[PDB]
């Protein structure tokens, strides 16, 4: 997609192992 | 099929097949999608008899935009996989979602470029998206400058330790040669981007960007004390092709308003 | 004696109770064993699950991953649609729903990251905008980061990180597992030992205590043999914490307080095997050589006795109960026993479609490497028969067969299953729920009723993280299966539909099947040819709906289907209070809109087929009561729509203002007014007539527009509003506006004279 | 791009 959507609300912690 | 069309001077029909294939959900790698788009772009830029100029241009334009986004995505994927500070567990996950169909610019920004602080790619993304937001653009410029400065500082430090006998942190590839001063590596970053976006972009608002770079030069002693040309920021943007009148025009504004560090003596 | 809407409301109340009597887990997983499966091909319309889309890992993550010097790791934050990757001392998060995500990088850490988790925050600690806490464990320390995952217009959470100054030195014990409780408690475990640690943190800094602390709840000492953990698992509904060890030992801990953790049960594999030997059916699939590879807590809302599922590497699901020694002093259990075993299916996955005793010897799930269970029993098993390709077995309870089974002593753990193939090279890492936790009721009876909630909550979706991307798997409802099956009957005979319909009747019963046809006919499942499918669904509703008969009458299955569908559309409303007293609405307005739209589309469907559907047009005693019953339901539908419109009108104004200028009896009546009473009982109608008579009074004080609020009340909620009241409202309009203009001399003689008219 | 870590002051109340 060439359309950007910023959404800091609900991301996935880039610096943690997964649940 | 496309090879058949082209040898028959039916370039537009080939560009159509290639483009659709690049947008499709077939199992095609990103790099192959880059090749398909690049070919379509070429084939749609030349006349094909029986087809209107308008129809050619519209296809050539869709291929050009998708190719720009694709290259961004490819730059991301490559960098992320090679990044020492990214856990292996995550890399495999990144490779799954980026080595396939081309993603939107929003996703590329939010889920990848912004998370990994690849500010140069963030800027290329604001360019490809016609992103009208001067403040965010400048915030990104400020982060890119500072990030690059810290990295250059770090590399010069490591070098200074080699030339003194010390030991570098575990798993740090030494520098066998004086790395560039921070203002040299910073301006390298500005050039790479400039050539990629062509100065005509909204990510090069000279009225905001030139004062910031000048600010950096002063606030980080990138001047005569270290053997740099005190006019280096001006040289940089002139060679880059900023028109002389606009330069002086901005510099005037800097002098009249006496802002941030441009004060006193 | 009893009017239509009150008669139909009686049917709704009895239908609600029927759905809430769906068997609880303990009742069809009684002590014993089962191997009941109906397997479906993954490409079949009857598949219980199917892959809807996939999201590749970003290329930049591949660059970092292949740039890994020592250690890498991947994980899922399925609750917010994010994944993460750690490379040595660096961490990268990204929204996997986004087509070109930007990487949220965090590289402050100095040592190798060994675990990452996203947990709830401790209340009263952080600003309300902080939705989660990010726990990052390294070989040297654990780090807490504030997280704000606010939703965006696109439907994917925007993630921003906050520093906290909260951190503690790890110590000598590895941290590979982090879990969080509803209240923000953070528990840690790893591959050094079986000890469980907890991280405390508080807002205030003290001279005698730091902002962040860590303690070992296990208090170990003396001689200790080698043993470490394979996972940690939380059950907030019981205040329990479970650990699984590498020796397949299951330990249960109870949170007797906000800062206490007490070990209350320790059950080794020998104990499980002894229980298993005392069962009637022993099996070579569970021996002292067998390993338990995963646990899955079962909440108290789902089952009272069965606390825990344990998965063996041979594919056996062990269901364990736990019981307290007493009934009073949360109460901690003190015993755990293996009670029930679900043995593996026999059918293996095949490229080509292949063609009653307890099966306790199947190897189809051998070896099981990873396993997950989600309420009401969705089971994912990663079978690793070959070292390059994972096969995914996915099963669900056969809700349709469980609901129809009679008597209760004949209940068994019937399941629908399927095999989902992942491509060569896909190694599954983690599977997490992306939608809200499933719950059809608030207690075990009724909890697992998938049929009841088909139209109240979206189908469950699950993110399957592999080393190449994230695959989305979606649970399919009856209406999804019914619509898909009918879609294959579009090009076939009159007898082709009847054959497919008979499959549904034999599994779900006639009422549930006809209710699915009605739903599909009304457009349900279309959020996913469609006119022909809906027309086929209409044809099935008419042709196979049955008829009324003398046994007091037995109404047709067509009638019960209409009552069942309508009830399920309003089940979240019926018994709920309308308001919550600063007065507000119990049900969000957006939910009231969708419910009303669904009711109206049902009404529209009955009107467009008043001539072809039996019982709608007037017709001997049997068809008579069939007509009366159907008529009463339709009168309840219009009353439901009027009632919902009235509530929406009410909260468009300023209810708190209206509520203030009100008498006590009417405040109390409004306090405990339910939607049922509003829809079907005179006091709700009488009270509605009072509220409308009061809102217009207030509307005149604001004086925006009287004649617009008039036509608003006149038409939509007609039959509850009165045209003699709006003309009165028009009169009180000029009267109050004559008191507004009171200072003017020539304007009143037109206002007062027209008020008099 | 290294994620911007907003301060503790905003994070925790009061």
């Amino acid at each position: 997609h060439k359309k950007l959507v910023i959404n800091k609300d609900m991301r996935t912690d880039l610096f943690s192992p997964p649940n | 099929l496309c090879r058949f069309y082209t040898t028959r001077s039916r370039f537009f029909e080939a560009a159509q097949v290639q483009t659709n294939l690049a947008k499709s959900d077939l199992n095609i790698s990103l790099k192959d999608r880059i090749i398909l788009l690049s070919r379509a772009k070429g084939n749609a830029s030349v006349n094909t008899i029986g087809i209107s100029r308008q129809q050619q241009q519209q296809l050539n334009h869709e291929a050009s935009e998708l190719l720009e986004i694709a290259h961004i995505q490819d730059d991301l994927l490559e960098r992320l996989v090679a990044d020492p500070r990214i856990p292996e567990e995550r890399k495999a996950e990144i490779e799954e979602f980026l080595d396939g169909p081309i993603r939107t610019l929003t996703d590329l920004f939010n889920d990848y470029a912004d998370q990994a602080n690849y500010y140069d790619l963030c800027l290329l993304i604001f360019h490809a998206a016609d992103f009208h937001n001067p403040r965010t653009i400048m915030d990104t410029w400020n982060n890119l400058i500072n990030q690059s400065h810290f990295e250059a500082e770090q590399r010069r430090e490591y070098w200074e330790i080699v030339q003194a006998g010390g030991d570098l942190p575990a798993g740090v590839i030494a520098p066998i040669a004086e790395p560039p001063l921070p203002y040299v590596y910073v301006s390298q970053q500005i050039q790479l981007i400039a050539h990629r976006t062509s100065l005509d972009s909204l990510i090069f608002p000279v009225n905001s960007l030139l004062p910031v770079v000048c600010a950096y030069a002063i606030n980080n002693g990138q001047d005569a004390s270290i053997g740099a040309d005190p006019c280096w920021p001006i040289q940089l943007f002139l060679n880059l092709g900023v028109p002389h009148a606009l330069m002086v025009q901005v510099l005037e504004n800097v002098l009249d308003t006496q802002e941030a560090p441009f004060t006193g003596r | 004696d009893l009017p239509p809407v009150a008669k139909a409301a009686q049917v709704v109340n009895q239908t609600l109770q029927l759905d809430d009597s769906y068997p609880d887990l303990d009742s069809y997983c009684r002590p014993g064993a089962s191997s009941d499966y109906e397997m479906q091909s993954s490409d079949s319309s009857w598949a219980p699950f199917h892959v809807v889309r996939h999201h590749n890992i970003p290329d930049k993550v591949f660059e970092h991953l292949n740039a890994g010097e020592v250690f890498t790791k991947l994980g899922l934050f399925a609750e917010i649609g994010y994944a993460w990757a750690s490379i040595d001392s660096s961490l990268f998060l990204w929204d996997y729903t986004h087509p070109n995500p930007e990487l949220i990088g965090y590289e402050e850490a100095t040592h190798t990251i060994t675990a990452v988790a996203l947990v709830p925050p401790k209340p009263g600690v952080f600003v309300k905008t902080i939705t989660h806490v990010l726990v990052v464990a390294t070989t040297s320390e654990i780090i807490l980061l504030g997280v704000s995952a606010t939703p965006t217009p696109s439907g994917s959470k925007s993630l921003t990180l906050y520093s906290t100054r909260m951190s503690v030195h790890r110590g000598g014990s590895d941290v590979s597992f982090i879990v969080g409780t509803k209240d923000g408690r953070i528990f840690l475990g790893g591959e050094s030992d079986t000890d469980i640690h907890e991280i405390f943190y508080q807002q205030e800094e003290r001279w005698f205590s730091s902002r962040c602390g860590k303690i070992n709840h296990s208090h170990p000492f003396g001689s200790r043999q080698q043993e470490w953990l394979r996972g940690l698992y939380v059950d907030d509904t019981r205040n329990l914490l479970y650990s699984l060890s590498n020796r397949s030992t299951i330990r249960t801990y109870h949170m007797e307080g906000p800062e206490k953790l007490t070990k209350v049960i320790e059950k080794d594999k020998t104990s499980c095997l002894r229980d298993f030997a005392h069962m009637a059916d022993s099996s070579p699939l569970f021996t002292d050589k067998t390993n338990i590879v995963a646990l899955s807590p079962i909440p108290a809302t789902e089952a009272s006795k069965l606390h825990l599922m344990a998965l063996t590497d041979t594919g056996c699901r062990l269901f364990l109960s736990a019981t307290s020694s007493a009934s009073y002093t949360a109460l901690a259990p003190q015993s755990m026993q293996l009670q029930f075993v679900k043995f593996p299916p026999r059918e293996s996955p095949t490229r080509i479609r292949t063609l009653s005793q307890l099966d306790k010897t199947s190897r189809a799930l051998d070896p099981s490497a990873l396993g997950f269970r989600f309420s009401p029993g969705y089971f994912f098993d990663v079978v690793r028969k070959h070292p390059n390709q994972d096969m995914l077995f996915v099963s669900a309870p056969d809700t349709g067969r469980i609901k129809v089974t009679q008597p209760a002593s004949a209940l068994k753990y019937f399941e629908q299953g399927t095999w989902i193939e992942l491509e060569n090279g896909n190694r599954t890492i983690e599977i997490g729920l992306t939608t809200a936790p499933f719950a059809a009721a608030k207690q075990p009876l009724g909890f697992g009723n998938e049929l009841a909630v088909q139209f109240d909550q979206v189908p469950g979706e699950f993110a399957v993280l592999t080393n190449t991307g994230v695959h989305i798997v979606r649970r399919r409802r009856l209406v999804d299966i019914f619509a898909k099956a009918l879609g294959n009957c579009v090009s076939a005979s009159d007898d082709a539909l009847e054959r497919e319909v008979r499959k549904f009747i034999n599994q779900y019963g006639r009422v549930e099947t006809i209710a699915a046809a009605l739903a599909v006919a009304c457009g349900q499942g279309s959020d996913l040819m469609d006119r022909n499918t809906e027309n086929l669904a209409r044809a099935a509703f008419i042709e196979y709906g049955g008829q009324p008969r003398l046994a007091s009458v037995r109404l047709s299955s067509r009638h019960d289907a209409l009552a069942l569908y309508l009830t399920r559309l309003v089940r979240t409303l019926w018994k709920a209070k309308v308001v919550q007293v600063d007065i507000s609405s119990t049900i969000p307005t957006s939910k009231l809109v969708t419910i009303q739209e669904n009711v109206e589309r049902l009404r529209n469907f009955l009107e467009a087929n008043k001539s072809t559907i039996q019982g709608l047009a007037p017709p001997d005693i049997a068809n008579q009561k069939e007509h009366q019953a159907l008529h009463a339901l339709q009168k309840l539908m219009e009353s439901i729509s009027e009632g919902i419109s009235f509530v929406l009108m009410l909260f468009d104004e300023r209810v708190s203002d209206i509520y203030a200028r009100l008498d006590a009896v009417s405040q109390q009546q409004l306090k405990d007014l339910t939607y049922e009473q509003l829809f079907s009982q005179t006091p709700g109608k009488e009270l509605a007539k009072v509220l409308v008579k009061a809102i217009v009074n207030r509307n005149i004080a604001s004086g925006a527009n009287v004649e617009t609020v008039a036509d608003a009340l006149r038409r939509r909620c007609g039959s509850f509003c009165s045209p003699d009241d709006v003309v009165t409202f028009k009169a009180q309009e000029q009267l109050q506006r004559a008191s507004e203009q009171a200072h003017n001399s020539p304007v009143l003689r037109a206002l007062l004279a027209e008020s008099l008219r | 791009r290294k994620a911007k870590l907003l301060p503790m002051e905003e994070a925790l109340l009061p």
